[PDB]
């Protein structure tokens, strides 16, 4: 139709944005026509008129005829009761609340859902904020898409500056900035959600359960959209120090761990990147004050992670003495200060919190049984989520992985001596007291690196292109003599860094000799454990065997040269070892891993390989 | 104010809409969900500028920009007692409101209105530049200026 | 639509009546 209401206007507009995002430009002329009709909507993100007494007393005094804009309607004793109910639950003005209910009668959605008329008003109200805010994310997302025409990419850019951020275009030109409105906007969502649980829990302590669940889902989605919009706005260098201080204070006043903190994490990450790192407001003098300001907290792990990130990002200034001025300043004292601060942050559990957040972010309802118990053998002391149905999006995960990989690169290219001293400390601690379990800082860091580099071959290739870079340097340095946990973490990292065939072949060529880990030692340990079981076993040995089996299966499924070599290698004879191990007394996990390795090796085979496999199976089963 | 909003007297609520308008309480009138006030305005919108402005506010906040551009344009072309500068504001608003999408209305219908408002706004600015200059001109007799102000400070004239 | 007609106008520099 052409005369669509507010709800139908936003729903139709959303469909158009998806078309342009999915490589469908058949609605260019129709898209521009909608932004002009909803100009007043994009200006204010979310604002509910306060409940006024003039309309409350007037609505109930003469509930006979209602006049909204140009049209006229008649109020009856039944409809009038729904207006007061909707206005009370949401604390919305009677005039605005009535318009929402009128839209339901016209569209006639009461029969499509079979719910009370007053309840539909709550859903219709939440739908407006959903599309009104969700559509804004698509505009900025399409404005940053590099796989589209440069002309179209710029059209949505300037439009968002004026429609969303209220900044006029360059060819023209009391008002309030966007951030202060966004901060107050998100604040209303929190206060509205808090009062919702208090009132809902009171009456609960019905047919509206699903409606309350849908409203909570819409609220969390709107909060995520507002967080993404704030992140995008900050990415354009449109912030200041006051907003940063306010955000830091809000974080310090954080009470409970929930999805909102995970959504705000990237906001603080971008803040530190713009201010802390030398990729933004490059005011060296200003950075000194922020350092002392950051370096009250109701949760020490948050402050530890914040300080660690700030140090990692701000240690890039003190690399050379030619791109900036470093006169009349001592270096060793500041280096020792940053080192002790990072050590304290580690002891407080910064990497632990980062790993817990990364794990809770990608929480999947179902997981492949081929990777059970992987990366779940640590000591997690951080409380988990309440398990409520709040699934995450994809852009948020992408941004989180990008920020994590950036932090990893920064920490590897800025603080190598820190990692060296930490590894030496862990080694000497495990040596002087083997009965005790040393800290898992390095293992947690490697697991975080693995989580960051997952399904992103464009970034994983960086570890193979330049073998003389810092990335390859750390990769080859982390393969020397170490304990079982570090070897297992490195094997898991290698397995997760094989999303394609090229990376698998690169890892295969780098693992074998051309000291670092080699297939020779792996097979020697396999044969040793086989002879020991066949003439007990510790959890570390089983974990190492499972990691080796998973890595072999991944390499065989991804690479071809390894599959063709190991299958007929005379010096390895992996099949015999895995069979002698499976026929022994061991848990079912090792047998399952061996079976999956066999499957991977036999994913692509020929007549000779089939004959050999059948011969071995018959010989070992007869 | 409870007793007021709890009433079902319709002539009363009409008299109160008029009274809110009089006192200037855009605060409380724009905050009424009801269509009853919209319908009341739709009958007297094309009767008075102040009422039309209220009607257009209700449309815009409901993303019905094209309908407001229609009310504003007709008001600028009308023979109501409206000053030229007020007719420049009406056209300028209609031009903006017709340039943005309004759901349920064809791109062709939007552009044709945005184009009519753009042309009439161009003529109106010319007329305003003339009237101002003529009134201020030292070489124009006072007797003529009053006559110029009568014929140019009103509906928009042909080129 | 413009139509110039220099013929019959109203003296802009003379009062009315």
């Amino acid at each position: 139709m052409t005369d669509l209401r507010k709800l139908e206007a936003l729903q139709a507009l959303h469909a158009e944005l998806v078309a342009v995002r999915q490589h469908r430009f058949e609605g260019l002329q129709v898209l521009e026509t909608l932004l002009e009709e909803q100009t007043d909507a994009f200006k204010a993100l979310i604002a509910k008129p306060a409940r006024d007494t003039k309309d409350r007393e007037a609505l109930g005094k003469e509930p006979k005829k209602l006049k909204i804009g140009e049209e006229e309607y008649s109020l009856n004793e039944d409809f009038v009761n729904d207006c007061l109910k909707l206005a009370d639950e949401l604390d919305l003005n009677e005039k605005e609340s009535a318009r929402i209910l009128i839209d339901c009668d016209a569209e006639g959605d009461v029969e499509t859902q079979s719910r009370p008329l007053w309840e539909c008003g709550v859903i219709r109200f939440h739908q407006e904020r959903k599309y009104l805010l969700d559509c804004m994310r698509l505009i900025l997302e399409i404005a940053a898409d590099e796989d589209i025409d440069a002309g179209l990419q710029e059209s949505f850019g300037v439009a968002a500056e004026d429609k969303i951020f209220g900044i006029p275009p360059p060819w023209e030109r009391q008002v309030k900035k966007f951030i202060p409105r966004c901060m107050e906007a998100m604040k209303g969502v929190r206060s509205m959600l808090q009062c919702m649980a208090d009132k809902a829990n009171a009456r609960n302590m019905l047919d509206n359960q699903e409606t309350l669940d849908f409203s909570r889902l819409s609220l969390v989605e709107q909060h995520e959209c507002l967080a993404s919009i704030l992140h995008a706005a900050v990415q354009r260098h449109h912030a200041t120090i006051a907003d940063f201080q306010d955000f830091i204070k809000i974080l310090r006043k954080w009470d409970k761990y929930d999805h909102f903190l995970i959504h705000l994490i990237p906001v603080l990450a971008a803040y530190i990147t713009e201010f802390g790192s030398p990729e933004g407001m490059g005011d060296l003098q200003q950075a000194r004050r922020l350092n002392d300001f950051i370096c009250s907290w109701a949760l020490p792990v948050l402050g530890a992670a914040v300080r660690a990130w700030w140090i990692a990002e701000h240690n890039g200034f003190y690399l050379d003495d030619t791109v900036q001025d470093l006169r009349g300043i001592n270096l060793d004292e500041e280096d020792e200060q940053r080192t002790k601060q990072f050590l304290d942050a580690l002891k407080e559990g910064a990497f632990d919190f980062i790993l817990s957040v990364a794990a809770d972010c990608k929480a999947q309802e179902w997981q492949d049984p081929s990777q059970l118990g992987a990366r779940q053998w640590l000591q997690r002391k951080i409380p988990s989520l309440p398990s409520e149905p709040f699934p995450f999006s994809h852009f948020l995960q992408h941004s989180l992985m990008v920020h994590l990989e950036g932090f990893v690169d920064a920490t590897i290219s800025n603080l190598p001596d820190v990692l060296r001293k930490l590894r030496t400390e862990e080694d000497e601690q495990r040596q002087l007291r083997p009965n005790h379990e040393q800290d898992m800082d390095l293992e947690r860091f490697l697991i975080i690196i693995s989580y960051a580099y997952e399904g992103r071959p464009d970034a994983a290739m960086s570890f193979w292109e330049d073998p003389d870079s810092n990335l390859a340097g750390f990769l080859q340095w982390a393969s020397r003599r170490a304990s079982t946990p570090l070897v297992s973490a490195f094997c898991e990292m290698l397995r997760c860094l094989a999303d394609n065939e090229e990376c698998a072949t690169a890892a295969h060529n780098f693992l074998l000799d051309e000291q670092s880990l080699t297939w020779s030692q792996i097979f020697k340990e396999l044969e040793y454990f086989t002879t020991k079981v066949c003439s007990e076993i510790e959890p570390e040995s089983a974990l190492m065997l499972e990691c080796y089996l998973r890595l072999i299966a991944k390499l065989a499924t991804e690479s071809e040269i390894a599959r063709k070599r190991l299958i007929m290698d005379e010096d390895f004879n992996l099949v015999d070892t895995i069979l002698k191990l499976s026929v022994g007394v061991i848990p079912h996990r090792l047998r399952a891993c061996i079976f999956y390795v066999l499957k991977a090796l036999m994913i692509r085979k020929t007549h000779e390989e089939l004959d050999a496999m059948w011969r071995w199976v018959e010989a070992w089963m007869t | 104010y409870n007793v007021v909003n709890d009433s079902s007297d319709e002539v009363f609520h009409f008299d109160m809409y008029e009274w809110y308008i009089e006192k200037g309480w855009t605060d409380r009138i724009l905050s009424i969900d009801s269509p009853h006030v919209i319908t009341y305005l739709q009958r007297l919108a094309e009767t008075d500028f102040r009422h039309a402005e209220l009607l257009c506010r209700f449309y815009t906040t409901r993303s019905r920009f094209f309908e407001a551009a229609q009310v504003q344009t007709n008001l600028a072309k009308s023979d109501l007692n409206i000053s030229l500068k007020d007719r420049i504001i009406l056209l300028s608003r209609a031009k903006g409101n017709a340039s943005v999408n309004t759901i349920g209305i064809s791109r062709q219908q939007q552009q044709q209105l945005n184009h009519e408002a753009s042309e009439l706004l161009e003529i109106a600015h010319i007329q305003d530049d003339l009237l101002e200059r003529l009134v201020a001109d030292p070489r124009i007799p006072e007797e003529r200026k009053a006559e110029i102000e009568e014929f140019l400070d009103g509906p928009i004239r042909t080129l | 639509k413009l139509v110039i007609n220099k013929d019959m106008r109203t003296d802009l520099f003379s009062p009315p009546n």
